[PDB]
Parts: C-alpha cells; structure tokens; sequence
RNA sequence: GGGGCGAAAUGGCCUAGACCAUGCCCCUUGGCAAACCCAUUCGACCGGGUUUGGGUCUUCUGACCUCGUAGUCCGCGCUCAGCGGACUUCGACCA
C-alpha cells in the first residue's frame, strides 16, 4: 500500500499503510512480530469557525520479550510502552517562509546534541 | 478540454519632466555687486550668463 | 430567416418567419405590399394533465385596393378578411400508421374535386 | 448570433446579440466587462386598427470605475447612466420618396455640427 | 393560566333557529457538537462547571471567503489558467 522508508544508518525499516482512514491514518512496520512493534497514527482536523487546523502526530513502540529460547514455554510478551504525540496548530492564512523557518528551527532543535543529552542521561536542557 | 498556448512581454516606462539652471559671470577685483547685470562699473567689463 | 416556398403553378411564394415565439409562430408572405397580405398563425400546447396535445393553425389573406392610378389621391385600403383556423387534438401514445393514414385521408379529401366545387360554387358537399 | 461593426474612427467596435425576441431584441458591445457596457433595445410593433406601425430605439452606456490599480480592494462599479430611446411612427401606405427624404434630412441634422455644439457646450441650437 | 368549540358524545330548546350543561382540542418547548478543570487505588467514575459553534475586512452602513434560494437570458465559442458559463435578488446556531 503506502510505504515508508526510514534510514537509522546502516539498516533501512519499512512502514506499511494498514488502516487507511482520513480522521485517522494508522501505519504498522513489518519487519517480524506484528503484535508490538512501532506503530504510527496521524489526524487532520480544523476548529472553531472554519479559522485554523488541528494536526496530531503519535509514534508508539512497545518493547516485547520471550522465553522459547531457554524456557519450555512463554509467548511473547510485551513489557512497557511509549507514547509521543504531537500537537501542530498552523492557521491557513500565515507566511510560507515563516513556516519553513520555523520548520528548519524544529529541524535543528531536534538533532541538536542537547535533547538528544535531555533523552539519553535525563539531564534538564540547559547548555 | 483542448490544448493551447500563449505568450506575452511589455515594456514601459512613465514620463517626468524637469528642469536645472546655472548661471555665472567673470570674477573682478572689488566689486560688491556680481549680479546677471553687475550694478558697480569700474573699469571693465563682466558678460555674466544665466 | 425561415423561409417557406410554395408553388401556386406558375409562380413561387414566399413566405417569411417575422414573430419568432413558442407559443405563437407568425409568417408573413413577402412580395410587396406588407400591410394587406399573406399571414399564418401556428400555436402548438397541451391540455389537461399532460394527456394529448393541441395544435393551431389559421392563415389569413386581406384583399387590397388603390385608386393612385387614376383616382388623385387614396392610399392602399384593406377590403375584405378571410380567416380559416385549424384544431388538431391528437393524443401522443397513439399509432403511427394510423396518423399516416388519417393525413393520407385528409390529403386526398382535400385534393378532391368536391371540396372545391364546395368553395367555388357554394353547393353542398354530395356527389 | 448577429454582429454589428460600429466604426468610430480609428477602432472598431462589436456588438453581438443577446437575446433574440421578436417584440424586444438586445444588442449588447462585447469588448471587455460585460457589465455597464453599451446596449441597445430594439421594439416594433403595430397600433390602433392595422393602420401605421412603432418603432423604439433606445441606446444606454453606462461608466464603470475601479480602484485595484492602487486601493486594495474596489470592485467595478457603475456610476451614471444615459437613455437616449427613440420613436418612429411612420405608416405603412406612405411614400418611399418622402421617406428616403426624411431619412435624409435626418442624417444631415444629426452630422451638423449644431447638434454636436448643443450637445457638449449644452449651448441650446440656434446658428 | 391563556384560549377553542358548539361543533363531535349525549341532556334543556328541540318545523326552524340560536344558545346552554356536563363536556371534549392545544402551550407549558425543546436540541446544541467540540476543547479544558477538580479529590483519588493520589483518574477510570458517575456526576458538574468554563471557552467555542458558519467566519472575517471598519462583522457601523458596505464588502471579502462560503454556501442555500429563487428569476433571467444562456455556448453551441471565445479565452494563456480554460471551461460549461453568465448576470440580478433574499437567508445563513438548529426543529
């Protein structure tokens, strides 16, 4: 259906479209075990009085373990799970180069070596 | 629907009129009044122009 | 504009289309004198709850007169007025032979003899 | 349709027909905004018993302006408006050498130039 | 409470007629669809409160997005986008 290839850097994972919706896009990746992997839903809405739009974004991968290996007998069980969501609130009429720039300042917060620090040792942002 | 094509180019610019001015004359040896008709007459002439 | 050609037997007439409606078609015959002259009335409706249908055809002729040859001084004056309508009440859902037959029927009725015996000589129809 | 070349001079202008009827035909110049644009009604028509006949002519333009050269934003809008009709009363039985005569008369009153000095100086005629 | 009725169910009046008694017909308006808040097993749990709900520019007249409603000619062609498109009107939280 819809792919998506997304490059970690020496491997390369694949979304695939599962439940084709406008009020709620889910895609699934297939790599092995569908039960708990990394899933993805996307939703477009307005507000108000026809003004702005209301864009919501969640990635969610939950971890799973299994026993088959060693022990007799154990499924494979999912331990915890993560949730980030998003939340974008862009009015239509606005400023196309306004956007990009604030899309590149996202861009560059996010692979800054600051939350990446804030994520890993739990540290507060402040560099 | 049907194919079509077109093209189109221009080229203008507006009008503005104006006007500069200058006027001079020979410099003499003492003389107060150097006006387009110098007003003193010592000895001299002095052809000015405008 | 729509011009209609009839032959009398040694001349053709023409008759011109001057008040172009829906419901009232009025050709006028253009020779010379317009006031005076050929006219025909067509009208076409329906009746009641959509069932048949009306149709109405009248041509009129009015004789003129002029005294300029002789006489000093008298414009084209009007004499007499002939009118001859028509009334077709034919329903749609009907057959076409049975329309070909009825219009082959009143051809032949109206090519016949008697029926210009009829209007010449004024006698009543009968041989 | 039906056109109509009018020659002012240097240009030429078109005027197409709109609406086609017998009893009201208008003409309407085709150049740019349709609106407030120049248009013609034409109207003839009998009186009385079938005695003389009626003509009206009239001719309308009306200005337009805009403000989206330098206002940001004024939609065309007309401002005044000018109805020139005529009337033509001439019946049938008449003469075509007294009428091609007072077309004549008519031509030349309208192309002298006291007409046109009544017109824009609003200077009443008398020369 | 505010009305209706003599119709319609009968009883007085009861050629006819128009009024009477119980007696029977309606209103107690209604709906918003979203977003957020409490104490806690320190959310699962039902219930409540607040901000919005055709919308802006001068939401003054008047226009700029949208549509809904009609009437009128309409193209069987001219325009770079094209197109099927024109003009005038009333309404726009919902039954």
């Amino acid at each position: 259906s819809k792919t998506i290839v997304l490059s970690v850097g020496e491997a390369t994972r694949t979304l695939t479209e599962i439940q084709s919706t406008a009020d709620r896009q889910i895609f699934e990746e297939k790599v092995g075990p569908l039960v708990g992997r990394l899933r993805l839903t996307a939703s477009l809405r307005q507000n108000g009085a026809k003004t702005a739009y209301r864009v919501n974004l969640k990635l969610d991968q939950a971890d799973v373990v299994d026993c088959s290996t060693s022990v007799c007998g154990e499924l494979p069980k999912v331990r915890y799970t993560q949730v980030w969501s998003h939340d974008v609130t862009i009015v239509a009429n606005s400023t196309e180069a306004s956007r990009k720039s604030l899309y590149d300042l996202t861009k560059s917060l996010v692979a800054t070596s600051q939350v990446e620090d804030l994520v890993v040792n739990l540290v507060p942002l402040g560099r | 629907s049907l194919p079509y094509w077109s093209r189109k180019i221009t080229l203008e610019c507006t009008p503005y009129p104006f006007t500069l001015r200058w006027e001079g004359g020979v410099h003499k040896d003492g003389i107060p009044d150097k006006v387009p008709h110098p007003s003193c007459d010592p000895g001299s002439e002095l052809v000015s122009y405008t």
